[PDB]
């Protein structure tokens, strides 16, 4: 819905989306909320947001440490939902996606989790350790509460998976840049054109590329290859950790970067 | 999938999408190998001629004196490498070769699976990479350099509790980036399907031999078989062949650590709550919020905040019973076996022994024939145990 | 005497007069036990069900690749306790009980005989007292605390070279004052009659099993069997059943230490001179004046300036051949087995392996079927070997 | 011969023999020769003398250390024979017995060893690790060179051994006080009367008691029990080690003791 309107508008302006990722509450609730405000102002088309998890099996050291900082600031999932409410209250139209691990969704009941997402104004949920094979109760709960369930199209995807992701997913399709875990240092080099074209053939939700995107050139390459946008996590988070001593110099360095990344999507 | 990934509600394949092909490839390779007489012969040959199967079943007459308990110990401590871990590592290595993999990723806590991974890789021509928590590097040090002598890379993990869970996390992260050349040799009957199934089938000879040996020595089946439960491999290896013999009790023993009431323990089956982590839906130690807790045990091999899905299922239906044993109870059992039977058991196996000794002592005129799975030897534990003696 | 105390010129009973009754009592007890079907059954039961016999015979295909040598390893490293020492210790303990003794005196160098003495005493209800050279306490430390865990008293010997010879001296002195209640569990096929004979007969299953296993796997006997020689027990245990099979070479390997030419070695059979000490007439390392020299080996278990009388005899008649292997050659063999077969051998056994690898490499197109006695595992040696790697 | 004359004369004076033991060359060749001169002067009836051996399996720490001191002074068996020649040259009639371990006798040929003993004027040789069972070449070589072979009668001796020792031995019979190794600290308590009487019955060479004799009362007890004398080793040697700093005070303390021990034999 918010995703639909976003991609519609981006299509009319003939540009790709830039979707940054941050950990909610990193390095604290208040600085995080300011970081996110700077991200939207600097040109973020949508947001991907992580709820601090004890064991983030799909994340490298940068985002691992992001989770740790949030935990040092005592950030809980309950506080994360409070933050999300505040973000939605300030920004009524920006798509908001959550990066979840399965235990945080399953903990108080899968249905209750998505009901809560709807209540606070979340648009999509990606559960990193739930493959299509285990997705049924998750995607059913998502759809019941008007939440887009996000599915992953990996480089090693075959045709059967392509069609599954295309029918089950809503909002956007996550196009993985490479194998491995999140990390700016490791860039995906393999051409992804043939996967992008087939998703369009089976009429999948528009594709966003993620993992290892840390430079405007990578964003530009993703959009030129046919993907509807790009996601950057660790690059953004590195600016948070290297500027912990300088909150004001943090936001300026964040602003510069997001502007440069969004420009490349045009 | 070719096989059922669940045991009742427990199990599944809760991994990132990227890893599903690897899991599917492994499942197909296993199903194929199970029907392959040549695989089975090669596996049997390594077990017999290299690892030294069948292992003994030792009757312990001193420790049961003055009671109506007859106790046997299944001697996996006599297996090459010093523990039952060697069994399934030889099988998985052969599957790795069958899948054309050249590398092995493993995790280890007690270092017994790491030793097993290193020795199998040395024998069968694989390059082996091992994650171990930095606390475990210290408390299970003899195993650290055994691994390195055999050509394996040992990688200390400092994050989190710096124990087994943290080793697993790193191994998983590594595998998600190198699955094309590396087989992930998961070390227990837990994790995503097909691992709980494969690890059981490759540990199943424990219970099969026990059954044949006890029938030969006693003319009947045991009243109960008793095994410690880290992730569940030695216990399910012992239990499997007896599951359909309903008269045979199956007792799994989780570590009680400093005591269940202290929260410093490793008993999620009886004292945790179903969650999703380590690629499976299984009982875990977790906060109210659903964060994974850190476990604790004196033994590195049981120090893990979850348990394999099949044990969770066998418990739920009442087929198997699970109990706990504290650090102090495991230590007394360790000392007892050393001094009265001249066997030095692993501290993991000592939990199993401790519970057997409790069954005996609590009811000394109850006639019972018990088998304890002595899953390993305690050479790796001697410095740790020395340091505790004093205080 | 009931049995012949000599093997040609070598052997005898060169002990103080006070100890002759004890030696005579032991001889009579042994002869009686050998004819006793109940003793033999009890001994067989402990070997099978407690110690884990028969041990494997492992074919090593990696290390012989590209040569016409086929190598098997007799796996005494898989025996309970970690070495072949356990075999004859179980037999001697049963003789101790048969003679109504309540105590055990032993000496140890590698600590493997000491571990064996302690475990057998724990199992069979004997009080165990163990002499060990203070240098050996350091370089073979894991074994020191294994012994103490099992209820044995470990007594460090600081005199002389503070190694095996000095441990033996103390044990002998102790026994001459306590023979009435204590059985002296001599740890090798040396010393006064009846010990060389008893230790052979209680180690003889090594060669008997090897013969059956090699005939089963190869359809013929080996070209040579190869064993390290400390005092001679593992070697004579391997050799004994093949002595009358004249086509089978018997190769005993003495430690060459830093090199025979340095005088820092433990090879009196080939580089010493007949003397009288340790209760026997046997080759020893001795000064021109007839003082006993100090031996040297990297391995504590071969670090002994004499050898058992039967090996001295088999050499003299040409039936068995003896060679030496240096510290550095034993270390290379140790590393080689670890990395290419995933077995960590004792440094003692590594001398035997080293010589086998020399037979192979020197003549790589010679077709030979060799068996090496892998007398123990190298867990006790890992810290020592680590420290040498660096330099 | 010298033993025969000694026991004959002692019988006429109705007293027992006191036979001290020292290690040849302890603490040095010259001090040892002075120690031995003090021993004879103070009342030694005969001498028992040890040749330093690397591995004295029948000796406790005191005499072990005596061997070590001699080895520190560089004392060899060749020097020991030179000392023996000097002792015999000064004292033509005193019986001289050597305490040997088998390897020192066997080293250059058993026959040659006893030929050398005869040459220097030794009267007897006791080989500690040669029981009657291995004694044949030793006792044959002894007799060929007019050396008394000394045999041990232990407390655990049966009748067959008693008769063997009686026929094979010459000079004196060594009557062992107890099991164990040499040592002043450990005294033999068991009554030995029945062994003393049976040796006399089979006409063994006169009996000397040794091991643990460290006091005049023990000497007196041995003679009153019927033994022809007593041997003291470690007691004598303790005076050597405790007075290494005081060579003159050593000889005085040695003299006092030997006099007191010899007095008890009267
Ligand atoms: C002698 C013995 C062990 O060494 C042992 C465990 N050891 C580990 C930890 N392993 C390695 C990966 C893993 C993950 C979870 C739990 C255990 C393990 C190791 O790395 O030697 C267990 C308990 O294990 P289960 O038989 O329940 O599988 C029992 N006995
Ligand atoms: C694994 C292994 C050993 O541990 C070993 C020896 N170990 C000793 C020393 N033992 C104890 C008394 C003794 C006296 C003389 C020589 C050796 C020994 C010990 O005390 O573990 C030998 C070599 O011994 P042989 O087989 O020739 O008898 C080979 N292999
Ligand atoms: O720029 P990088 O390399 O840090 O990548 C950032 C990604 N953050 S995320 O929320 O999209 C994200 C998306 C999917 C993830 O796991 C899965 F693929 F297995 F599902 C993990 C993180
Ligand atoms: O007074 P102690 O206790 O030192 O005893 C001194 C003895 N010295 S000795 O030369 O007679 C002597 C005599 C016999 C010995 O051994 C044997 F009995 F086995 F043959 C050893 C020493
Ligand atoms: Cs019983
Ligand atoms: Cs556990
Ligand atoms: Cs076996
Ligand atoms: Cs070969
Ligand atoms: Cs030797």
């Amino acid at each position: 819905e918010r995703y639909e309107n976003l991609f519609a508008q981006l299509n009319d302006r003939r540009e790709g989306a830039f979707v940054p990722f941050v950990t909610l509450g990193d390095p604290g609730i208040e600085q995080s909320l300011k970081i996110i405000d700077t991200l939207i102002d600097a040109g973020a088309d949508a947001l991907e947001l992580g709820v601090p998890f004890s064991d983030p099996l799909a994340d490298g050291p940068t985002i691992q440490n992001a989770n740790l900082r949030a935990f040092a600031a005592g950030v809980t999932p309950a506080q994360c939902f409070e933050m999300l409410a505040l973000i939605r209250e300030k920004h009524p139209t920006i798509p908001i996606g959550l990066l979840m691990y399965a235990n945080l969704v399953f903990n108080n009941g899968i249905d209750a989790f998505y009901a809560r997402c709807e209540q606070v104004g979340v648009d999509s949920v990606l559960v990193a350790d739930v493959p299509v094979e285990e997705s049924a109760p998750f995607r059913q709960a998502a759809l019941r509460h008007n939440i887009a369930p996000i599915f992953i199209c990996p480089p090693n995807a075959d045709d059967d998976l392509l069609r599954q992701v295309a029918s089950y997913g809503r909002g956007y399709t996550y196009l993985l840049s490479r194998s491995g875990v999140t990390g700016a240092e490791n860039r995906g080099a393999l051409p992804l054109h043939h996967l992008i074209e087939k998703l369009k053939e089976y009429h999948a939700a528009p594709a966003l590329q993620g993992f290892g995107i840390s430079s405007p050139e990578q964003v530009s390459a993703a959009v030129r290859a046919g993907a509807a946008g790009a996601i950057s996590g660790s690059a953004i988070v590195k600016i948070i950790e290297k500027n912990l001593a300088s909150p004001k110099q943090m936001l300026a360095e964040l602003r510069s970067f997001v502007s440069a990344m969004k420009a490349a999507s045009r | 999938t070719l096989l059922n990934p669940y045991f009742g509600e427990f199990g599944g394949m809760y991994v990132p999408q990227i890893l599903m092909p690897a899991l599917n490839q492994l499942e197909e390779a296993f199903v194929s190998a199970q029907k392959d007489p040549e695989f089975q012969a090669q596996f049997a040959d390594l077990l017999k001629n290299y690892a030294g199967r069948p292992t003994a079943l030792t009757k312990c007459q001193n420790i049961t004196a003055g009671t109506r308990t007859t106790l046997y110990l299944k001697r996996e401590d006599l297996l090459h490498g010093g523990a039952h871990k060697t069994n399934q590592v030889l099988g998985q290595a052969l599957l790795a070769k069958r899948m054309g993999k050249s590398e092995i990723i493993a995790e280890t806590g007690a270092g017994q699976h790491g030793v097993a991974s290193a020795l199998a890789s040395a024998l069968l021509g694989l390059k082996c990479r091992i994650y171990m928590g930095a606390k475990d590097v210290e408390r299970q040090s003899p195993n650290v350099f055994r691994m390195r002598l055999m050509g394996a890379e040992v990688i200390p993990v400092h994050s989190g509790s710096a124990t087994l869970k943290d080793a697993c996390n790193e191994a998983l992260r590594d595998w998600s980036g190198s699955y094309e050349t590396a087989h992930y040799m998961l070390g227990t009957a837990a994790g995503p399907h097909p691992y709980p199934t494969i690890v059981r089938e490759f540990q199943r000879m424990i219970g099969e031999e026990t059954k044949a040996q006890i029938l030969d020595k006693e003319g009947r089946l045991p009243d109960a078989v008793i095994a410690c439960v880290g992730g569940g491999s030695n216990a399910i290896g012992m239990f499997a062949d007896f599951i359909n013999d309903t008269s045979v009790g199956l007792i799994g023993v989780e570590p009680g650590g400093h005591g269940i009431e202290t929260g410093e323990h490793g008993a999620p089956l009886k004292h945790g709550r179903v969650g999703i982590y380590f690629g499976m839906k299984a009982p875990m130690m977790q906060t109210a919020d659903g964060q994974i807790e850190e476990s604790y045990s004196i033994s590195a091999g049981l120090d893990f905040p979850s348990v394999g899905p099949q044990h969770a299922y066998l418990n739920s239906i009442g087929r198997a019973d699970y109990v706990s044993i504290t650090d102090d109870e495991a230590l007394e059992a360790f000392k007892t076996l050393c001094r009265h039977e001249g066997i030095i058991p692993a501290l993991e196996s000592s939990h199993a022994l401790a519970h057997a000794l409790k069954m005996m002592r609590e009811q000394p005129e109850k006639e019972q024939l018990l088998v304890v799975n002595l899953s390993g030897r305690g050479d790796k534990d001697i410095f740790t145990v020395h340091d505790i003696l004093k205080a």
